């Protein structure tokens, strides 16, 4: 009866399933927990908020279209706006979480396509000038639930100034590195013919057991077309992808006014 | 422990198939010979020894390549070339930081190795007495030298190293000084949080790693005073990681890089080598 | 305080190691460590996978 | 401060700073104030109602003279760099009237506190350098 | 050495100091605490902030004068825009809470008057219009931390639509009572000569386990000058006023959307 | 031998008052 | 006459000392001493000061 196609994810009051999933992944085979005494840096009693924001954020969906580069996130970037979640973020300095990451593509037995979904720790990407180096501005870096999307072209700024944005190009994952090689992070592939649905759980990552969300992205995602949607009756057909992220495990320590970030 | 040994099978007719999987799970292929070919056996001696962090990271690397010069220094331009100051960092080269960047975080000891050369500049102006180089390390808050015979350099606190010219190369450890629990390769993120309708400029500040790390300051001179004749100096910086652990492998770097951070260069992104048909051997 | 360990075997065996420093960080090379756990990388996945069984039932 | 210099031969510290407040005012004088530290990364506070959302303590005036505010150690980093420094910055600490003080006619209506400084148990500093608050002419 | 004077109360990262207290009063008899399983209503998992939220929150500064007639607060409205505590009461339909109140006025050994302090349940007062009964706006019942006045007169409106507000009448404590009866509520007096400071701990009073704090206050805080402020060296002087409160033992449910409430 | 420890602490509300003190006594 | 003691830990461990000179003046460092007694300079007072208590009573 039980099959790895067939999935429910229940965090606080939100439930997932899916009906066509392929396993699931669990990021360097370790589940996300809270910080233990023995790992601990601020000594203020955290704040564990739980069901209030350990539950499944949908962002905006996107349109996978046969022209389509591909799409990124950072993590906690993408949910700084979500709930009760984004005001435990911004109202403490430090904070970490672990994800459940759930992107969701259905189409039919006819179309075909493949998404590489990656977690990747610490995911720097190139600036879009040559006159600096490692020159992004904070509003660029952080674009919230809309995330980015990839390019197959680089075209750096003339002027410095106009330039501070990601070089997010598709075939060296926007960091000078071969897409080829991005199954070293912990993913899963939608191939429209196997399944509808990847799965990550991802725990902390950082070189810290705690940081500050609002300077520090410790996961980016990135959905890579790896072959180009195709549907024969119309090649100008447009699929959603949705993604839905739960933080997991989430503790908060320096409580103070709220953070309020520049808008540009 | 050695590499795995082949066991003796022959073939199958069944409903076990393990030819067949589902990468979708993210999971890589797993079958081996033995599950797709009859198969001898074979026992594997040969072990992974040499690949090991503690193996592929136990190398001096040459870092940096410092200049240092002795003469009678008669104009600020001059003066300054008396001693050097060199921001302690892995991004001048690009050999061992393209090993290092195949893992996100590393905890690791530093064995730091110095070789340093000398020639004269001209042949009309005498001799030179056989030279010692003071390399003190200034870590961050110390102040930094402003000439070659400054205060700064009586380090009382600071270490120094005294290297006379034909002696061994000089040699010292360092622990790991990380002020979190591992050195990051990859910081996506930035050193403070611009805040709504603040007057601080958001227009030239920078992105990533470049904007928290500080592994302080090498300072360099010829202890000595100036001969008639100009000497100038190179000093090589050889760091070797050991007692390393490493986290989060990377793909590895694909293209030049241009600067300390994760940039490339338009002219400098097409790796591959275009092959005549899908089908060269 | 003389530690007496096997040397990597050459062509054709023990090699003795006396620290002469108070810190660590001026030991030698770490001694070869053989642990790996390929599986973290290379098949992170929830629900346990059988080779010879299909990978989606 | 005795602590500031002692730092300044370090590269790193971590741990909590107790903040001691004396009151130096007449015996006559009546007053609440409130002592705030709010870790940093949002609008430093300029008012008690953003200040008192932080860490803080409403300090009485009376018999005992003297009332300590700890700033606790609250770090994404395990240390803290001996400079100013934006990645290891330690946040804002601010004062406000509670109530205001309150003196009898023939009181002085102007008077003083003073602050002092000092490391908690949980303090500590590492990487020895040398300070630049000593130099001479060469 | 021990003194019924001297206090020192902590809360979270907020630490409150008193030499010159009078005891201290648990409303009641009863100290704060969790909702039990054995009492429970809604059956969401709730949210329990503690160190976020439950930490002393001081409010505006209010001046007594000679003809100061009283202040009034309620609460939770009162700390509706405190900090975390804020957030949390208006992401969840749900709320319970206990305070510590701790309301401060310093003076000198000349300086004469006594304040009243009392916590009132359910402290329902009376409209300004005699054209309708109960009669009042959300905005004018719900005024946040500046809270109202009494006066020493009643002066019901022409128009009903002028009178949408308290007729917070001093010596009938703005409900049709005689003041001198606020006794049979939990209370403390600041009596200048005798003390600075009064503390109320107040357990969470309802008919109900948790209910909607952006809909109903549980506890309303009366200052009332009993005896006037007088100052022989100058009649007019003004001497302040500070309540500090801090939630304990809070607890929500029912997680969703903010509630911003109307300000109009 | 280590630098102090945190222990796990809630509030309270008691005539303990260890906020208040008196530098005047040299301490 | 070696001396084996433990060595101050690094990134990832015992380490010997013998004594080549007649003057202790010669030796290398003295070991870590993390002896401490703060309240000889923080709290010097004649009667106990309790932090709960009053400081004046
Ligand atoms: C007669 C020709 C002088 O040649 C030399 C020298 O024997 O002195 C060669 C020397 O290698 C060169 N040094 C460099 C670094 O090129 C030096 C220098 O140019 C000049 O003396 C002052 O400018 O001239
Ligand atoms: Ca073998
Ligand atoms: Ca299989
Ligand atoms: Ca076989
Ligand atoms: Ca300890
Ligand atoms: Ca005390
Ligand atoms: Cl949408
Ligand atoms: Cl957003
Ligand atoms: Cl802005
Ligand atoms: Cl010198
Ligand atoms: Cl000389
Ligand atoms: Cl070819
Ligand atoms: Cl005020
Ligand atoms: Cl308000
Ligand atoms: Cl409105």
């Amino acid at each position: 009866g039980y099959s790895d196609r067939v999935r429910q994810i229940t965090l606080g009051n939100s439930t997932i399933t899916t009906q066509e999933a392929a396993n699931a992944v669990v990021a360097y085979g370790e589940w996300p927990s809270y910080l233990d005494d023995k790992e601990a840096n601020p000594i203020d009693a955290p704040t564990e908020p739980d069901v209030s924001s350990n539950r499944f954020y949908t962002l905006d969906s996107v349109q996978w279209k046969s022209t389509s580069r591909g799409w990124w996130w950072k993590l906690p970037d993408a949910l700084k706006d979500m709930g009760m979640f984004g005001q435990n973020m911004y109202y403490h300095y430090l904070g970490r979480s672990g994800y459940t990451v759930h992107v969701q593509c259905n189409a039919s037995k006819f179309h075909q396509g493949a998404l590489g979904v990656f977690a990747i720790p610490e995911y720097v990407m190139a600036c879009n000038t040559e006159a600096k180096t490692s020159y992004v501005s904070y509003v660029n870096a952080n674009p919230g639930e809309k995330g980015g999307v990839f390019d197959n072209a680089y075209n750096p700024s003339a002027e410095a100034s106009e330039g501070r944005k990601f070089a997010a190009l598709d075939y060296l994952l926007g960091c000078g590195v071969l897409a080829g090689n991005a199954f070293v992070y912990p993913h899963q592939i939608i191939n429209l013919r196997t399944n509808n649905s990847a799965t990550l759980v991802l725990p902390y990552v950082n070189s810290l057991a705690i940081d500050c969300m609002a300077k520090h992205n410790n996961w980016g995602l990135v959905i890579l077309p790896l072959c180009k949607l195709d549907y024969a009756p119309n090649s100008s057909t447009e699929i959603p992808i949705t993604v839905t992220i739960a933080p997991m495990f989430t503790e908060f320590n320096g409580l103070r006014n709220i953070t309020v970030p520049a808008t540009q | 422990p050695t590499a795995q040994s082949t066991p003796l099978t022959s073939g199958v007719n069944s409903q076990e198939v393990p030819a067949l999987t589902a990468v979708e799970t993210g999971a890589s292929g797993q079958a081996v010979p033995s599950d797709v070919i009859e198969t001898r056996h074979v026992v594997n001696y040969k072990t992974r020894s040499e690949s090991t962090l503690e193996s592929f990271f136990g190398r001096s690397a040459c870092v940096t390549i410092l200049e240092v010069e002795n003469f009678n220094a008669t104009t600020d331009a001059d003066r300054k070339k008396q001693f050097t100051t060199w921001a302690i960092t892995y991004t001048d080269t690009v050999q061992l930081r393209r090993k290092l960047e195949f893992f996100t975080y590393s905890r690791f000891d530093l064995e730091m190795t110095f070789v340093i050369t000398e020639r004269y500049y001209a042949s009309n102006t005498g001799h030179a007495r056989n030279q010692v180089y003071q390399l003190m390390y200034i870590p961050p808050g110390a102040p930094r030298p402003t000439a070659w015979d400054d205060y700064t350099w009586q380090s009382s606190s600071n270490p120094s190293v005294f290297y006379t010219y034909g002696s061994a190369p000089p040699r010292m450890s360092i622990p790991y000084v990380g002020i979190a629990n591992a050195y990051s390769h990859f910081y996506d993120g930035f050193a403070r949080v611009p805040l709504k309708d603040e007057t601080v400029d958001s227009g030239d500040t920078y992105y990533g790693l470049v904007t928290i790390n500080d592994f302080g300051t090498l300072a360099v001179r010829v202890v000595n005073e100036y001969n008639p004749a100009r000497i100038t100096s190179k000093i090589r910086v050889y760091m070797k990681p050991k007692h390393v652990r490493c986290w989060c492998p990377r793909p590895p770097r694909a293209v030049p890089y241009r600067g300390e951070g994760v940039d490339f260069k338009q002219d400098s992104i097409t790796p591959l080598t275009a092959v005549e048909n899908i089908n060269t051997f | 305080g003389a530690q007496v360990s096997s040397q990597k075997v050459g062509a054709h065996v023990n090699y003795t190691t006396i620290n002469y420093y108070k810190d660590s960080a001026s030991n030698a090379a770490s001694k070869l460590d053989f642990s790996q756990d390929p599986s973290k990388f290379t098949e992170p996945v929830k629900d346990i996978m059988i080779k010879t069984a299909p990978a989606l039932n | 401060t005795m602590l500031g210099e002692i730092l300044n031969y370090y590269t790193h510290w971590t741990g909590s700073l107790r903040f001691t407040f004396l009151f130096c005012g007449s015996m006559m004088a009546t007053g609440k104030i409130l002592l705030s530290y709010s870790p940093p990364g949002a609008k430093p506070p300029t008012t008690r109602k953003d200040a008192m959302l932080g860490t803080h303590i409403i300090w009485d005036l009376g018999l005992q003279s003297s009332c300590t505010m700890l700033a606790p150690w609250i770090s994404n980093t395990v240390y803290r760099r001996c400079i100013k420094d934006d990645f290891t910055e330690g946040g804002y600490i601010t004062c406000f009237y509670q109530t205001r003080i309150v003196v009898p006619s023939g009181t002085p209506t102007s008077m003083f506190m003073l602050a002092f400084v000092s490391a908690c148990p949980d303090f500590s500093v590492r990487l020895l350098r040398d300070t630049n608050h000593i130099s001479q002419r060469t």
